[PDB]
DNA sequence: GCATGCATGCGCATGCATGCATAATGCATGCATGCGCATGCATGC
DNA sequence: GCATGCATGCGCATGCATGCATTATGCATGCATGCGCATGCATGC
């Protein structure tokens, strides 16, 4: 008739899922203990008992992984980008097949921080060059600022000016990435007349928000060479690892070494003879 | 403003309560059977009466009036959500369509948790599952409309019209649900249809897809595809609800699987519709704004005694009219002033296969058919297959017209062979034919009446009163059972014995020798003798008798001597 | 858009003006009756007289006539005023009235041809003929929609051409909801609106001779759809205006006009009691004898126009059988004895009168033909001469000159009254039941005495069986019935309009006394009025007579007397068979001359006046 | 724009809730004699105790913690109609009415340091110093201008911070007639509202010794104006929302958080 | 009381996130009408 | 009645006015803070 649309349906289905099935299955069979006294369910009591308390975070180790698996050990180590996001969407599944029957109303599943944790020893901050890009660092350090915690968007909606629709849940990028509004209104008119050049408007009060934070990490004093000024570095925390260091502590911190991406801008200054150079941080 | 869910829980108590009529002399569970044959393949569209909601609830009825579509969408989830109720078996036969059906229902209940978050484009559109279609019956109470009179007041409404049909389109199958597949998953991808041009999709947005990220591309299947038949129906004015001066208007009708191939073109049928626009994309016009055409979705679609008791006197002529509507060709010549064409009218409106034709205004393509845009569409003669045509002023007719007839006539089909069209027509239909005052008529005709104006005083004076008292009381002075004791007559089929043969022949024989005595005769043949055994027969038929009998035999020839003499 | 004006003086006092102009308390005006007309009638519009309008309000005509948009806006708002001042329950049902106009417009009386620039904007008045329509199409005016996921419902709002320009931000039909949850259109909750669009031309008889016409475009809103067909004679008010081009880079600057009409118009008891009553068979004499002055005797030929001008009844039974109830009459007669200005006066006093002579029209163009729409490729039915004339009259001079088969079309309306069609792909039975007029010369030029008259005639028995009535007309040269005649002529003649200066170039029921046109004598005696004349021709048209037991016996005594009489008609020969329509057209007479006298049955006298009809009109010495 | 909703269960449920909360009729609730003090005061608004919603309405009473805007846009539809109900000659003075929060918050009592993401679109509670303060400044609400040369004068209506987001279509101040004729602006018949700006810190003797201190941005509208003073301890109630950014093509992504206040408490 | 120390205080430079300003051309579609063809109607002789 | 004339009628090509579709990058401005300077206050001896 020209006036409904319908929209699209899909059905369940009849190697990166699998890899998520893998973590999901280490999760929830994972076990410690000895022969004589039985074994324990680490990971799933841990998650059951943090979900019900309300604290959503959990901390792994990567010897039991390895212990359980080498290949998702050996694969997190160097894209921890991807493996970590099938890592949380298999603690999340797991969550919600340890606490399905929770109070009425609270149906909404939220979204679990995996955090990392290791014995293996550090290696010195000097020791950071280009070959270590995108790869799991541990560095120690001593804190000497940290700024307030702000807010971030991880999903927005956008309006557009003429015909008032609306594109919803878009994924933002973690990290210090930002994003390009689109120039196009993506509707079917004809007959009517067009929408303008570049139409699209943020909605503030449709989006979801997380903490964020930025610190500064100086060299230690105990390994700092004879006569040479300390190097620094930027450091940047994500929900739940917020305000758990406090300047002056001395901290050792495993992370990804990284680079700004605000698009590819103009050099500023009176001072141009770097070309290419895009500042760094973990 | 009412929810939806109470009306919904009221239609589902409507279909389990009634337990009222039966034709039988009881009380039965009509609406529980009709379920319990839905549950299997036993009954594949389902008719609801809005007469019998009305008993209990009237504002249910009114409400369905002017919102049809959502409740006749309300009407076929209830109806679903019944259906595992009432099923008591599994099928014992089965097609592809169903094999689909099982195949999908027995892996959603081996894969889904009823735990697991479901998200709403991950369910089964509810129409693709769904195998039974529901129709209503236009009430009682509420009176048929005129095709001039629905206007925009009546877009959304339900309406029931009564109309003549013209045109018909054959039965080709429309889409309902799209069914895709990915190129990289086992995943199956739903796309609903709701309007008259879609844009099949390419991306998979299946769950695995996404998450591998994997650009997988879908394609389409006719195997898992739903469709349904469809049917283009065009209707028209009767003559009586013309305004004066004005021309009949028309009408657009869409018709549904079930209620496919119920009507034929020049039938008379009444229709119970919804009456619904159709947004209009196209070529720029004058007015700015959203305009739209109208057309109807139909829900269901329904279609010696005394002969002409007005006319005075020919009363063989009136036997033989009647055997010739009995069956086993008829020819009237009359002077100006004897009512032949009132004959011809009432024979037209007596059969249920019928068609009039008056002269030059049906003649050439309203005769044999022609192509139109391409499908071939036929005339009066094609229309009246299997059932009996009017001709009047037959003299006055083309040549063409005549040999068309003829071979109408004598071979009883119909060939053309012209620029664009090259065909064989089937005409299996019997003519009667009325004239003014030639060896054509006497050897290719069987009968022929020839009605002269003696005036004689006494008829003339009985002709008079009859028309005196038709003219002033209305009413000669003191259909449908006739037409069913037709029916029943034409089931049977009497056969002739051996014996009575010798009789006949001799009978044969015997009357041509008058004819070769008798030297200012024109036509004897076995033509003759044909048109005999087929009247014998058809008196047979009136009887209902098995085996040929002697009255008939003498009937057909003592009818054969009245209209030679 | 939050702006809002507070004071505008010029719109506040024409709405006032309006307020006044239509109070109708201190005054003897009228639209107070009307408006309750209109709620008793269901409508939703007005029609004021322009003319009165400036009778009691110049300055408002002269605003209204020179601006029409603001103006019309106000009249509407007045009317809405007033509706729900005199029933506010009435004035719910409808979102705002119209206004129609009417009345001598004057300067703005513009053909299609004299339609200018220079009356832009403005209310005109155009007089033309239709050539194109189009089909009847909805036009959404409030769209509903509703959200199963979100149990929510909501409403749209449209108004396109309520504003002079539009924006692409309106007239977005809604399909998602504001969490891309889909929406169902519900067509029941929605509004909307017909539309159709026509196109009128200048009348061929209006135009200079030699050239080219020139036509307008119509469009037509809810209330005035099927107000207008093609092949129609009409007259439309309203403004014109200009039509807004899409949106565009670069324009030619060339608009394209279209004028919106207002007003459509199809251009065309105590005292008739007493009359009736106290006159009854006088009534049809001096109907018959007041038929037309100009015209000397032929008495005959009178009364039979005067039975086709009344009629028979048309009847219909249980076996859906249908009687004819029309008559027909064809004169013969030699030249100058005025069959033409009979036809004529006819014409100018029937309702219905179409004149179609001889050659003029044929077979195709009389009765109906069935064209192939290019546009859609369907079948359309155009109608003839004697289609358009039902419940009419068709006047065919020079009848003899008619070709064979057109008269073999005719058969099918002279005898059931309808018209079968048929074409594959399409077939109808069309209504064209209708009268029919006719003068034919005698073949030899001037009738032969000696010879009798199917020689002169030279038509067959169906033919002359299909028509009612056959006259014979002859110009005997009586030198007193000359010197009547030449008396006649003259007086007519020399005659000249009341209120006319002598050499400059160019309701009673009884018409006055005149010196000429009557003549001394006739000062005994008066003539009808013609409007009168057509008020009881009405009048007695609508009323349906029966026939009585008395009558019947006596006419089919009559009928069967004729019949015999066959054999004793030696001394003279006959015009007409005698056949079963004589005996009908014997009841039809009969009814018509019952229709003449106001009555409820048909009683013997006029049952002998249409047997002397048939005796004078059947036989000739 | 034409677009009209016709029904919604949650709202029309929600604003029952609170005229029935609100009646004080057959119970012995004390609001009555509270807007009647309003009315004989002048004062155009009200402050409810978020504990006694709770008590007689609990599921109110989490939705409006839990969802702020709509349920207080509920509280003041219900607050016209009582004022309207009782004397509605007093309320064609004002426009809309407010609602001020009371009572113990509980585990949404947060300090300048302690508010979070977590508490975004909700009504926070927070104890702190004020250290910076704003001039006031008029601003634009409804704006009337007359035409001396057609004798014509109209109004616009503006409404920025009563819808989330606004576009270029509206703010824009009129200055020409429709046939370019000029505008005089006309003072007296317009409508501005106040509005300032302070600034709150966690109080020294709270925060963790040798730390430094966080600081919240509130907004103060016409009523609340002249409540503050720089260097003063105050608690404030009200909404945490996000800050809508201007137009441009390329986001960082992030926003300015900035709390709007409903009731302001010298402790 | 005079000599000295010094926590406070002020004005102009650069660095960096947001924010502001710019801005016709080429290609597609439906309406009007010519040109070849076959059917069919009407008109003579 | 048969032979001929012919006004009507239909389908596919081109020509021409309106109408439709497309579409990121570079430069400017205000907030934060270092560095040199002179006044002035407070603290000793
Ligand atoms: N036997 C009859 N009985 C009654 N009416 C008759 C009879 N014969 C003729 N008529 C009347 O005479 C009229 C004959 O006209 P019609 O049947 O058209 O003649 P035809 O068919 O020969 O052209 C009809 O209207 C009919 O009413
Ligand atoms: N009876 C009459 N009365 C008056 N005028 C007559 C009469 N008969 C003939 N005429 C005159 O003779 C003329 C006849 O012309 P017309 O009616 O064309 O004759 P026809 O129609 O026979 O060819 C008319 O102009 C009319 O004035
Ligand atoms: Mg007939
Ligand atoms: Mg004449
Ligand atoms: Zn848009
Ligand atoms: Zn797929």
């Amino acid at each position: 008739s020209g006036f409904d649309d319908p929209g699209i349906f899909y059905s369940d289905s009849f190697r990166k899922s699998q890899l998520q099935r893998r973590f999901k299955e280490f999760l929830r069979q994972y076990r410690v203990g000895t022969d004589r006294t039985g074994f324990t369910f680490k990971y799933r009591d841990e998650l059951k008992r943090h979900y019900n308390l309300g604290e959503y975070w959990i901390e792994v180790e990567m010897e039991d992984l390895a212990s359980f698996d080498e290949d998702l050990a050996d694969y997190l180590y160097k894209q921890p980008a991807e493996h970590l996001q099938l890592l949380e969407e298999a603690a999340k599944e797991v969550a919600d097949e340890v606490t399905r029957p929770r109070p009425s109303g609270e149906e909404v599943l939220q979204d679990i921080q995996v955090m990392l944790k290791s014995d293996a020893s550090p290696s010195s901050i000097r020791s950071l060059k280009s070959d270590m890009m995108s790869h799991l660092v541990k560095i120690p350090g001593i804190i000497i600022a940290a700024s307030a915690v702000r807010a971030k968007a991880t999903r927005i909606s956008i309006q557009c000016r003429s015909c008032r629709n609306t594109l919803t849940n878009i994924a933002m990028r973690p990290g210090l990435e930002g994003y390009a509004l689109p120039r196009k209104c993506n509707t079917d008119q004809a007959g009517r007349p067009k929408c303008p050049l570049d139409p699209y408007f943020i909605m503030p009060d449709k989006c979801k928000c997380v903490d964020f934070q930025t610190l500064k990490l100086q060299e230690l004093p105990d390994a700092v060479p004879h006569g040479e000024m300390p190097r620094h570095m930027q450091l940047y925390c994500d929900r739940y690892l917020c305000d758990k260091v406090v300047p002056g502590n001395r901290v050792t911190i495993m992370g990804i070494y990284s680079i700004k991406k605000f698009g590819l801008t103009t050099s500023r200054g009176r001072d141009r003879v770097g070309v290419g150079i895009r500042s760094s941080y973990i | 403003l009412k929810d939806y869910a109470l009306e919904k829980e009221k239609v589902k108590k409507f279909l389990q309560e009634f337990y009222q009529d039966d034709e039988l002399g009881k009380k039965q569970f009509k609406y529980g059977n009709q379920l319990v044959r839905l549950a299997h393949r036993e009954q594949v569209a389902l008719y609801v009466d809005l007469d019998d909601v009305a008993e209990d609830d009237p504002e249910l009825v009114d409400s369905i009036c002017e919102n049809a579509r959502r409740y006749a969408k309300l009407f076929a989830d209830a109806v679903q959500e019944l259906l595992p109720q009432y099923k008591e078996r599994e099928v014992v036969n089965k097609d592809v369509l169903d094999v689909y059906i099982e195949h999908r229902l027995m892996m959603e209940q081996r894969s889904r948790d009823p735990g697991m978050v479901r998200s709403p484009q991950n369910q089964y559109p509810a129409e693709l599952m769904r195998r039974f279609e529901l129709y209503f019956q236009g009430p009682s109470s509420n009176k048929p409309r005129v095709i001039r009179e629905v206007r925009a007041d009546s877009v959304g409404k339900l309406v029931t019209v009564r109309g003549i049909v013209t045109r018909v389109s054959e039965v080709k199958p429309k889409m309902v649900v799209a069914t895709y597949t990915c190129d990289q998953c086992g995943a199956e991808t739903y796309q609903p249809i709701q309007s008259p041009t879609f844009m099949p999709l390419i991306m998979c947005p299946s769950q695995e897809c996404q998450t591998n990220r994997s650009g997988g591309r879908l394609y389409l299947q006719t195997r898992g595809s739903r469709f349904i038949k469809f049917q283009e129906m065009k209707m028209q004015e009767h003559s009586d609800q013309v305004p004066v001066g004005n021309i009949p208007r028309s009408i657009t009708v869409l018709v549904e699987g079930e209620n496919t191939r119920i009507a034929q073109p020049g039938d008379h049928v009444s229709v119970t519709g919804i009456f619904l626009p159709i947004l209009r994309t196209g070529f720029r016009q004058v007015v700015q704004g959203l305009l739209s055409e109208t057309y109807l979705e139909a829900h269901r679609i329904v279609k010696a005694a005394s002969i002409a008791p007005e006319i005075y006197g020919h009363e063989d002529v009136k036997k033989a009219l009647l055997l010739l509507l009995v069956g086993g060709n008829i020819c009237l010549m009359g002077d100006p002033g004897v009512a032949k064409s009132q004959l011809l009218s009432y024979i037209d409106r007596l059969a249920p296969r019928s068609q009039y034709t008056t002269g030059r205004g049906s003649s050439g393509v309203g005769l044999t058919a022609a192509v139109l845009r391409l499908t071939l569409e036929g005339g009066a003669l094609v229309l009246a297959d299997q059932g009996v045509c009017c001709i009047d002023e037959f003299d006055k007719m083309a040549e063409a017209d005549r040999t068309a007839i003829h071979e109408v006539m004598e071979q009883q089909t119909i060939s053309i062979a012209k620029a664009g069209i090259l065909t064989t027509l089937n005409a299996r239909c019997s003519i009667l034919a009325a004239a003014n005052p030639p060896a054509a008529l006497l050897s290719r005709f069987d009968l022929l009446w020839l009605i002269q104006d003696r005036p004689d005083r006494d008829n003339d004076l009985r002709l008079a009163q009859h028309i005196t008292y038709v003219h002033q009381h209305s009413r000669q002075p003191p259909m449908k059972l006739m037409r069913r004791y037709i029916a029943m007559c034409r089931e049977k089929q009497p056969m002739v014995p051996e014996s009575l043969a010798d009789y006949i022949t001799a009978a044969y024989v015997e009357m041509r020798r008058e004819a070769w005595a008798s030297k200012d005769a024109t036509y004897t043949s076995a033509r003759t003798l044909l048109a005999i055994l087929r009247l014998s027969t058809a008196l047979a038929r009136l009887r209902m008798v098995d085996v040929v009998e002697k009255e008939d035999v003498n009937e057909a020839i003592r009818l054969m001597e009245m209209s030679k003499d | 858009a939050g702006t809002v004006v507070l004071d505008d003086v010029e719109l506040r006092e024409a709405q006032r003006d309006y307020l006044d102009f239509l109070d109708d308390e201190e005054d003897q005006g009228i639209y107070q009756s009307k408006v309750r007309e209109l709620i008793s009638d269901n409508q939703y519009r007005l029609i004021v007289n322009v003319n009165d309008l400036r009778r009691k309000n110049e300055k408002r005509a002269n605003r209204l006539l020179n601006n029409a948009f603001e103006e019309l806006v106000a009249f509407q708002r007045a009317l809405k005023d007033f509706v729900a001042s005199i029933d506010a329950t009435y004035a719910k049902q409808y979102e705002e009235f119209y206004v129609g106009l009417e009345g001598s417009f004057g300067s703005k009386h513009v053909s299609p041809r004299t339609l200018t620039s220079c009356f832009l904007s403005c209310v005109v008045c155009v007089e033309g003929i239709v050539t194109k329509c189009s089909l009847v199409r909805p036009k959404v005016v409030r769209s509903v929609h509703y959200c199963p996921a979100t149990k929510k419902t909501i409403e749209r709002r449209y108004s396109d051409l309520t504003t002079l320009v539009a924006f692409p931000s309106s007239s977005v039909y809604p399909t998602k909801d504001e969490e891309n949850n889909p929406l169902e259109t519900e067509y029941g909750l929605s509004v909307y609106k017909d539309h159709q669009t026509i196109t009128i031309q200048e009348m061929p008889e209006k135009a200079p001779a030699g050239q080219l016409p020139r036509s307008v475009d119509v469009i037509l809103d809810d209330d005035l759809v099927d107000k207008a067909k093609p092949g129609d004679r009409v007259q439309v008010v309203g403004t014109y205006r200009c039509l807004p081009g899409k949106k565009g880079g670069y324009t030619s600057g060339t608009f394209r006009t279209v004028l919106i009409a207002c007003n459509v118009k199809q251009m065309s008891i105590a005292k008739i009691k007493k009359f009736s009553k106290t006159r009854s068979k006088d009534i049809f004499d001096q109907l018959a004898k007041s038929l037309a002055p100009s015209i000397h005797g032929h008495d005959y030929v009178k009364k039979a126009i005067l039975c086709l001008l009344l009629g028979g009844v048309e009847r219909d039974l249980e076996n859906g059988s249908h009687i004819r109830g029309d008559i027909n009459i064809l004169l013969i007669g030699d030249p100058s004895v005025a069959k033409s200005q009979l036809l004529r006066y006819v014409l100018c006093t029937a309702p219905r009168a179409i004149p179609t002579t001889g050659r003029g029209s044929s077979g195709v163009g009389l009765t109906a033909a069935v064209t192939t729409d290019q546009e859609t490729g369907e079948r359309r039915l155009e109608a003839g001469a004697m289609v358009l004339a039902d419940r009419g009259v068709v006047c065919i001079d020079e009848f003899d000159k008619m070709s064979d088969m057109d008269r073999t079309a005719i058969h099918e309306v002279m005898e059931q009254g309808r018209v079968t069609i048929a074409k594959a792909g399409i077939h109808a039975r069309l209504n064209a039941r209708c009268s029919v007029l006719a003068a034919a010369n005698p073949v030899y030029g001037r009738y032969d005495q000696y010879k009798t008259p199917m020689e002169n005639i030279g038509l067959q028995d169906s033919l002359l069986s299909r028509f009612d009535l056959l006259f014979i007309m002859l110009d005997q040269m009586d030198p007193e019935q000359d010197r009547e005649i030449s008396d006649h002529v003259l007086r007519m003649h020399r005659y000249r309009a009341p209120g006319e200066q002598d050499g400059d170039a160019m309701t009673q029921i009884y018409e006055k006394h005149d010196n000429l046109l009557h003549g001394t004598k006739k000062k005994k005696e008066k003539m009808v009025s013609a409007a009168f004349m057509k008020k009881y021709i009405h009048v007695a048209k609508i009323i349906k007579p029966v026939l009585t037991q008395e009558s019947a016996t006596y006419i089919a005594e009559e009928y069967s007397r004729l019949r015999s009489q066959d054999s004793m008609s030696s001394d003279t020969a006959r015009t007409s068979p005698v056949t079963a329509r004589t005996l009908e057209t014997l009841i039809r007479l009969a009814t018509a001359h019952a229709k003449a006298r106001m009555s409820k049955t048909v009683d013997l006298q006029d049952a002998e006046e249409a047997v002397e009809l048939v005796q004078y009109a059947y036989f000739k010495k």
